[PDB]
C-alpha cells in the first residue's frame, strides 16, 4: 500500500 | 548498525508488536513502529502518508494528534527524543 512506501523512503536514512 | 535504547514508551509500543530486545537498530525501531502503525490500521485510507495517533500509546511518545510520514525529521526527532543516552 501507499503507507508502506512512504515508510520505506523513512527507512532509507536509517 | 548503530544501536540504540528505546526509553520504556517507545519500548513497550515495540514490545507490543513482538520486540523481544533492550536495543534495537534505527531501522529496527522503524520497522516495529510501522508494523504498530498498519496493524492498528491508524493511518488515513485516502492520504496515506497522514498517520492519526491522538489518543494512542504513540501519541504519548509523538506529543502531536497527527502527523506526515513525509516529515523525515520530525518523526526520527520524536524517536531520538526517546531514547535512552
Amino acid at each position: 500500500l501507499t503507507f508502506e512506501q512512504y515508510w520505506a523512503q523513512l527507512e532509507s536514512a536509517a | 548498525e548503530t544501536l540504540v535504547r528505546p526509553k520504556p514508551e517507545l519500548l513497550k509500543l515495540l514490545k507490543s508488536v513482538g520486540a523481544q530486545k533492550d536495543t534495537y537498530t534505527m531501522k529496527e525501531v522503524l520497522f516495529y513502529l510501522g508494523q504498530y502503525i498498519m496493524t492498528k490500521r491508524l493511518y488515513d485510507e485516502k492520504q496515506q502518508h497522514i498517520v492519526y495517533c491522538s489518543n494512542d500509546l504513540l501519541g504519548d511518545l509523538f506529543g502531536v494528534p497527527s502527523f506526515s510520514v513525509k516529515e523525515h525529521r520530525k518523526i526520527y526527532t520524536m524517536i531520538y527524543r526517546n531514547l535512552v543516552v
